[PDB]
Parts: C-alpha cells; structure tokens; sequence
C-alpha cells in the first residue's frame, strides 16, 4: 500500500545528543503518521500521534516534526533507556502500513571482551554429545570476528555464535559461541581453546587437564 | 485498563489457530481493537482493525481471507482466527487499542507468539558449566518450542547475569547464561541456574559444582 | 490513491481535494437513515453572504474543511470539481449500528 | 413537463407525480448563491425549509405555497426515488443584473 | 406541445337556456385553463381565468367547471350578446395552447328569406363586364341551395355565394349570390332567374328579372 | 388607462420579412408579459409565443420554428411581432396582448393587425350602384386589393337594415356586396348613398343608387 521507508536501519549515538529517524512516504498522508517505539523484549508503546503531538506520559525529549510527504522523529537528548527500535506508521488509509524501523544503539568507549572458555560438562558427555562454551562477557563495539583452535587446526565447521542486545545498565555487548562435536571425536581431540580479535588478540586457553 | 493476550501457541503447518485478547478496565465497544504480526528479527505487519460493535472487521489486502478478527463484546475480549499457517506465520501477534485514525495504536498488548512447526515438544537437557571474579555458565540445549526461562540462585543473583538468545539448528534449541560473581563467594556459596520451560511445564534446577575427574 | 478514514463520535477531522466552482457530496450507509444515496451538503461559497450545509450543521473551513463526528456520520465524503473529477474520503464513525 | 411564469409579489402552489421525496431546484441567478441543484424542501414527518430559503410554506406526492419575490427563477425538481424526478419550469418577471 | 379539443365546433342554443363548452386536455392542466370570448369581429375578451375565477367586469352568467384532464365553460340565461366563439386555453406549460373553438349559436323560428334580385348596373357594363346580384335576408336555419338558371337553363359556372353571421336585431342569417358573366353573354340571353331551397314552406322560393331592351 | 396600440394592416410579398408593431398606453410593459397571437382567416387561436420585456430572448411554440422573433422595446414602451420567410400559410390577423402569469391569462388583448401575404398588388374598388310598403336595395364592390372595405349607408345615418356580406377572393381581387331595406316610402324620394371606403388604396368613394 503507502509503502513507508526509513533511509537508516540503524543510528547508533552517544549519550546526551540529538538525533533524528526520517520516514518518506508513498503519497501526502495529511500529517496522519504515528511513531512508534518498540524496546528490546519490552511492549510496544506509542510514542507520538498525528505526527507532532504527544503521547501521554512520553517525555518531551521526544519530537514529531513533519512536513506533507516528510516526516522525522527527533530525540533531543539521548537517554541510555532509548535503546530501542523505533517505528512510523500511517493512518492515511485502510491498509495501515508499519515502516521498516531505526534501531537506536548507544556509542560508549571500547571496552575488551572478558573471554571465558568452559569444557563440556560431564552431564552431556553421558548423552553421547560434546559443547564447548566460549564467552565475552562485557565488550563494545557489535562486531567481533570469533576463531578458535584445537591443537592448532582450523574449526569452522559445526560454529553456532549468538549476541546479546545493548544493555540500557552499562552499555555494553556480549557473545556467546558454541562448538557442538560428538563425544568421540572431543575425546580424540585434547586441548582445546578459544581466541577473540576486536578493535594483540585476547587470546583464552582450556586444557585437557586432569582433576 | 490492560489488554489481556493467551499464552504462546505451537501450530502444525496448515492449520487454523485462533488466538484470544481480553479487555481489562475498559470497554472494547469504546475502542477499535487492532492486530499486528512480527515476523522473527524483522519489521511489524498490520493485519487488520475492527470496530466491535460492526464484527466484520478489515484486514489488509496481503492478509485478506488468511486472517479473520472477530470481537466477542460480552465477553469484552477479540480473537484473531489465521489459517492455512506457512513456516512465513511464525511470528509474534500484537493485539492493540486504538481510537481511531488520529490517535494510532495507543495501548499495545504483550504480543502472543505463533510456532508454526511440524516439530514435537521437547523438554530442556541443562548442562552446569564451571570454569579476580569469576564467570561461570549454564548450557540449556534441545527444547522445543521457546521460550525457556533462565535465573540465577532463584532470581536473587539479579547482578552480574547474561542471558543469551536462542539458537536453532534443526528444530532443536539452545541457549547458554552465564553469571559474573566475586571469587570470594564461590565455591564458599550455592550457585543454581533455574530453568524454566513452561511449554513441557517443566522447571529444572542445576547447581554449578567445581569440575573434577 | 484514496484516503480511508476511522474516527468516533465527538472528534473531528479534516478533509480536503488535491483535483481543484466546486461542491463537497456524500452518500452515508442506508441503515437507519432516512437518504438512500448520494447527497450535496455544500456547494463552493460565492462573493456575497454565504453558509449552511444541509443534513450536519457542524462542518467549518476554500473547501478544504473539518468535520465534527456524531451518530450516523459514517460514510464517503466526495469533493466535486466542475467536470467528471470527484476526492473521496472514506469515513467510519466508532459503534455505528441501533 | 410543468412551465409556469409568474410576478413578484404573486404566489404558486407547485407538486409532483412521485413514487417521501426530495424538492431540489438550480436558479439562473446568484444572490448569495452559486451554480447548481441545491435541495430546499425534504420529507421527514412534517416537511420545512429550516434556514437557506423562507417563502414556502407547505399545503399538506407533496404540494407547496411559493412567494415570487426577486431571483426564484428556475427550474424546480420533485427528485423522488431512482430518479423518479417531477421538473417544474419557473420565471419570474425581471432582470437584476446590477453589482 | 400539448393539445386542446372541443368536443364540439359548433352549439345552437335558445335564449336564456344554460349551455356547456367542453374542453379535454392531453396532460392534467392543474386548473391553469383560461376561457376566452371573441366576439365576431370584436375584441377577444378573457372570460374566466384559473377555471373557475372570473375576469373584472365579466357577467355572473359564465360559471368555470372542471379540474385534472376534461375542464368545462357553462353558460346560463343565455343573452343576445353572447353570440360569439369560446376558446379553451392552458397555461401549464410553455408551448400555450388554446382549443379549437366553439362558435355559440342562437337558435329562433322558422324565417323565409327576401330574396331580391338585381340586374348589372349600366356602370359596369361599360367595364366590359356584368353581374347578377342575388340578396336572400332574414331566414333561419343556415342552409339555403341557390339556384341560377339563365333563361331555364342550369349554370353550375361562376357562381359566387357568400353568408353573413348570427344578426343581433334578429337573429336571422342572410346571403348573397352573385352570378358574374362577360359583357356579351349577359346581353346574349334575356331570363334570369334566382331559386332558394329553404325549408320554411311548402315550395323554393322562385325571384325573377328578364332584361327589356328593342 | 391600459391601451394597446397595434399597427396598422400590412399587404407583404410571399418570402419576405414584417415586423408588427404594438405600443403600451398608460400601463408599463416592465410589468407584463407580453403575448401574440395568430388568426388565420375563419380559423382558431395560434399562440405564436410570449417575452418577458426585462429579457432580449422571447420564448415561442415550436411551429413557428425560427420564423417568428418577438422583441420588445421597453424605452419605447412598445413590443414587436418579426415573422420572416412568409407564405399563404401566414395570411392572418395577429393579436398582441398583455398577460400577468400562468394563473392569469392573457387579460387586455389588442385589436389586432392584419397581415395578407400576396404577390398581387394594391388596387381600389369600382362600386357599382344597384336599384330593383318595404324595398331592398344595395350596392357592388368589385375587384379591389387587399382588405378591408368600410362600407357604410347615407353616410352612416342609415344604420337600421344594413346587410354588410363579406369579401369574396377571386383570381387575387376581392368582391363584397351590401344591402340596405328600406320603406317605399323613403325610396326614390330620399337620397342613398352607398359609401366605401378603401384604406389601402387611399379612396373614400360614394355612389348614388339611382332609380334604373
Ligand atoms: C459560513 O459562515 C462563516 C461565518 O460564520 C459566522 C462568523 O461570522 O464567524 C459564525 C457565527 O457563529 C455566526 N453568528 C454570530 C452570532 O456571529 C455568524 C453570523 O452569520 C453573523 O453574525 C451574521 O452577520 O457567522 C464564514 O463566512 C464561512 O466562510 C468561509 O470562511 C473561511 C475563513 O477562513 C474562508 O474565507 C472561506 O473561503 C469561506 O467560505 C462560511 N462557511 C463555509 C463553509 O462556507
Ligand atoms: C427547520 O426544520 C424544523 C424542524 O426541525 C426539527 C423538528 O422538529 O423536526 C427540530 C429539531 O431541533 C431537530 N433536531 C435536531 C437537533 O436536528 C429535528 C429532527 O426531527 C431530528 O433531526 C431528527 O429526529 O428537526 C422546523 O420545521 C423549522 O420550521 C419552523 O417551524 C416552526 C414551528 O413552530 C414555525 O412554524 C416556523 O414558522 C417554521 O419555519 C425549520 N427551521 C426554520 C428556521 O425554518
């Protein structure tokens, strides 16, 4: 229908700036477009209605401008709780379109990852299967090119990582990677170990060590 | 003055599902009554509004015959029915409030999430994970459907925790925490990570103990 | 294009034509209504003393105008031009039955 | 079809042949008005004009009372039900073309 | 363009008698017909507008009937004055349309007329022409076969009649025949004779003239 | 004091055009409608069309398609009858009259104007007198053009037993015969005069009728 486009998919900012979240739209929508704000697992809350005006209880950092065709949310001082994805919408006509969204991630100092490696727990090793856990717990910036070797050897095969949103705490992001190998061939393999490259590397270590 | 979304649903491809939303406080007959679809990672998708008072409600040309919203007003609640579910189905469904076109969607429900797979309901297999401060973790691999919820020493270990998302391979489920504690309190200190799958209504507690043999 | 709009009694929205003598006529659904179809209400105001529009005397401004809502006001609003050209606004007033 | 003509001052009872109808006449003329069919009498339970024109009363199809005065030139239509329409044609004696 | 007739073009009535005037209309007239009197060779009077109303000054006499379709003129203690021709007219609508008329006739005894027959003057016999002059007054009914036989003989040729309308005196018609002959011919034959077919009597009413000159 | 003045007889050439005349006394036009009417010899009622002063377009019957444009003068007080293209078809007395509406009726009618479509041309009559206790006697109108003849008797004294017959059209020239009845005993003894009188062609002629 009134197809509504959001010329970023992502802002990232650092605390106490102004930024903006613009949205086209496919024809003049007479000012019915709403905002919306979207937080991490969190509700959905209304944010502003029929472009400029507020939403009640939403703070007044939050603005609605917004020309015939051209609309643009604006956050006048960035908030850590901000973190969140934020959508436009109008209401023109029947079929309600939702844009394709701004996430909004927070700009911090780079902080290095705390990079832990567990061995599979003796639990697993029953149920005939192997996991190696590698973690980085507190780290910034997103992006961070995981490899790990055992005895040496390149391991891409059976590599499934998984990463945490930006905590509105500390922000701050964190990775967890999973190395799955059947209980044979980890019993094959001794000393296995994990290393990290982020913007020398942080390099961790796991042992086949008895105990 | 909350809307009231059902528990999460696992569907098998093909399928009909009718999903409920329950008006608490207000009246639906003060209110048009709105769905909206959130497809996993991505965008949210109208699909359709209805005046409770009319019980022949709109729906967007993409989803038209697909989806049916019906409001039952006695009862103060509105039902989605989708049908002819697609593995493109499995999604979030948002139920909201709206007082019309110059005011948008003003209370938004919880959402009530949609598993459209041909897959069977798996319990969580929970595997501890012991290693200045210390880390230490918790494995919950192969459930099915999500969701699984994970605290630390019955949620009173509030700090330091890290809950990772999860992770699908092949209609299997994994998802590891781990916690950050002062070496001090461990191992002197109980360190349990509780698990909870409400979807094979099960609650597993593994206590993290120091590795050996 | 078009424009499809949903409201309830005691708000009021505003109403327009892009493709410019003219006259605003709708036609609102039968069902406990006493008009069948299509009908005028205003017609573009000449240099004299002119106002009133027929079946809602609650309708303020050029016809580009805004329009109060209550009972019954569910329906398309058409703006006419001199020839053929004709804005529609569709309308739906909140609980609209008996 | 009905075509009268008639003076200032003078008074016309003028009806239809309809099917609960609609009387909608367009003037050749614009004092305070402007081009088109604008409806003056409607149905209801008890037929009156309300505020636009103040001359026609209603005998009590449909019959009304018409005072002339200046300007009532045109046609008078009886727009009944799927265009059930009863045209009558009226001229009053005079030209008011001065701004 | 909508129609008007009369039932009737022609009404003899006795004086004082109450005569009717019909008049039917193509589309309902709602009341807008006028009746009209246009007397012979007089003004054209409006009688009666809007039916049953009467124009200022117009008698008691004349009463206006009718409504939807057939409307009617009525005339009571008919007066020798209201030898005229009534026209119906609507108004309804624009193309105005008026009846065809029905002439009012007063009818009276049996009168045999006085025929007096004339011979050509000796002024237009100079003009090369001559003509017999035939003058039959005060007869009632209407019709009256003239009859020129020159000296017996029937002439069918070049015989010209011409009738006066309802007299006001008494009421009687008159007529006038005149036989038009070249010069010569006139001064060829002598007898000429001029015959009324009238039924008042038992015989036609038979004038003579024979010329005398030698 | 509510006159109207219609103009005099027109004799006018078959395919030509007349414009008749019609003024207003004592009443302004402003205030009618104003009216005319056809009348062809010995016939009905033909309302030709009717015109609102205070406008240039008069409204008119359909018969008289395009032919007849009435327009009237409202400076000049007056109202005019234009009927162009004409034929024997249109040989007739025309009436002007004022009307007040469609409730009222055409109220104050005009005498009238008589209009003869002919190619013939304008002629006077040769009167011819004819003489023979009551007698009759009369006299001749042969062969005058157009319309009408005031024929009157001892210079209009002798009103009692007149017998005026109306006009006989033939080969284009007009025939009409008068008689009066008067006693034998007025007759030789008084003197008779026949009087006619020809408007058209300008002649008042006077013809003793003489004992032959
Ligand atoms: C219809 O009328 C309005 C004027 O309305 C008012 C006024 O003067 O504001 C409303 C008042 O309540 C009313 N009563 C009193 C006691 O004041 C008066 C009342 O008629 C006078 O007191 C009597 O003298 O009238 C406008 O004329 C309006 O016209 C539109 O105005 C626009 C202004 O932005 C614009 O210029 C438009 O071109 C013009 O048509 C008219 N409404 C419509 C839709 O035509
Ligand atoms: C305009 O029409 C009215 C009739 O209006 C009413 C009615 O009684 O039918 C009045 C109500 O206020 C109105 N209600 C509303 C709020 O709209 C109802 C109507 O029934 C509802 O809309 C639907 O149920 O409509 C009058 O006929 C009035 O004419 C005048 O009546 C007088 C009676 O005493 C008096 O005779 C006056 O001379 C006459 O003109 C007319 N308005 C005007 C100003 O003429």
């Amino acid at each position: 229908d009134i197809q509504m486009t959001q010329t970023t998919s992502s802002l990232s900012a650092s605390l106490g700036d102004r930024v903006t979240i613009s949205c086209r739209a496919s024809q003049d929508i007479s000012n019915y477009l709403n905002w919306y704000q979207q937080k991490p697992d969190g509700t959905v809350k209304l944010l502003i209605y029929y472009t400029s005006t507020l939403h009640s209880g939403v703070p007044s950092r939050f603005s609605g401008s917004g020309s015939g065709t051209d609309y643009s949310l604006t956050i006048s001082n960035l908030e850590q709780e901000d973190v969140a994805t934020y959508f436009c919408q109008q209401g023109y006509t029947l079929p309600w379109t939702f844009g394709g969204g701004t996430k909004l991630e927070i700009k911090r100092a780079d902080a290095a990852p705390t990079v832990s490696i567990f061995p599979p727990s003796s639990e697993q090793l029953t149920s005939g299967g192997a996991s190696v856990v590698c973690f980085l717990n507190n780290f910034y910036p997103k992006d961070v090119n995981v490899k790990w070797k055992i005895d040496g050897s390149e391991r891409q095969s059976g590599v499934l990582n998984s990463w945490t949103d930006q905590d509105s705490k500390d922000s701050t992001y964190s990775m967890s990677s999973t190395l799955t190998l059947t209980k044979d061939e980890y019993e094959r393999h001794n000393s296995y170990t994990c290393e990290a490259t982020h913007k020398s590397p942080i390099v961790t270590s796991f042992n086949r060590n008895e105990c | 003055v909350q809307l009231q979304q059902s528990g999460a649903e696992l569907v098998k491809p093909g399928a009909s599902v009718k999903l409920s939303c329950t008006a608490s406080g207000f009246n639906i007959k003060e209110t048009y009554i709105h769905w909206v679809k959130q497809r996993p990672e991505q965008g949210l998708e109208w699909i359709g509004r209805i005046d409770p008072a009319d019980v022949y409600g709109r729906y967007d040309p993409k989803f038209q015959g697909k989806a049916t919203i019906t409001a039952d007003t006695s009862s103060n609640s509105a039902y989605l029915q989708v049908s002819s579910l697609t593995s493109e189905d499995t999604a979030v469904y948002y139920c909201a409030r709206s007082y019309g076109s110059s005011y948008g969607i003003d209370y938004w429900g919880q959402g009530t999430s949609v598993t459209v797979s041909s897959a069977k309901t798996t319990p969580p297999s929970v595997y501890p994970l012991a290693p200045s401060m210390v880390t230490l973790g918790c494995l919950v691999k192969g459930y099915f459907p999500e969701p699984v919820t994970v605290t630390w020493n019955s949620g009173s270990l509030s700090s330091g925790v890290h809950t990772f998302p999860a992770v699908l391979q092949s209609d299997l489920y994994t998802l590891s925490s781990s916690v950050t504690v002062p070496s001090s309190t461990w191992p002197s200190e109980t360190v349990t990570c509780n698990v909870a799958h409400p979807a094979s209504s099960t609650k597993v507690d593994k206590k993290i103990v120091p590795r050996d043999c | 294009p078009g424009a499809s709009l949903d409201g309830r009694p005691g708000d009021r929205v505003d109403l327009s034509c892009g493709g410019v003598r003219w006259v605003w006529a709708p036609s609102f659904p039968a069902c406990k209504g006493l008009s069948k179809g299509r009908r005028p209400i205003l017609w573009a105001a000449a240099a004299g003393a002119p106002t009133v529009p027929p079946l809602q005397p609650f309708v303020g401004r050029i016809r580009r105008l805004e329009l109060l809502l209550s009972a019954g006001d569910s329906g398309t609003f058409f703006c006419k031009g001199r020839h053929e050209d004709e804005s529609r606004t569709v309308l739906h007033v909140l609980g609209d039955r008996t």
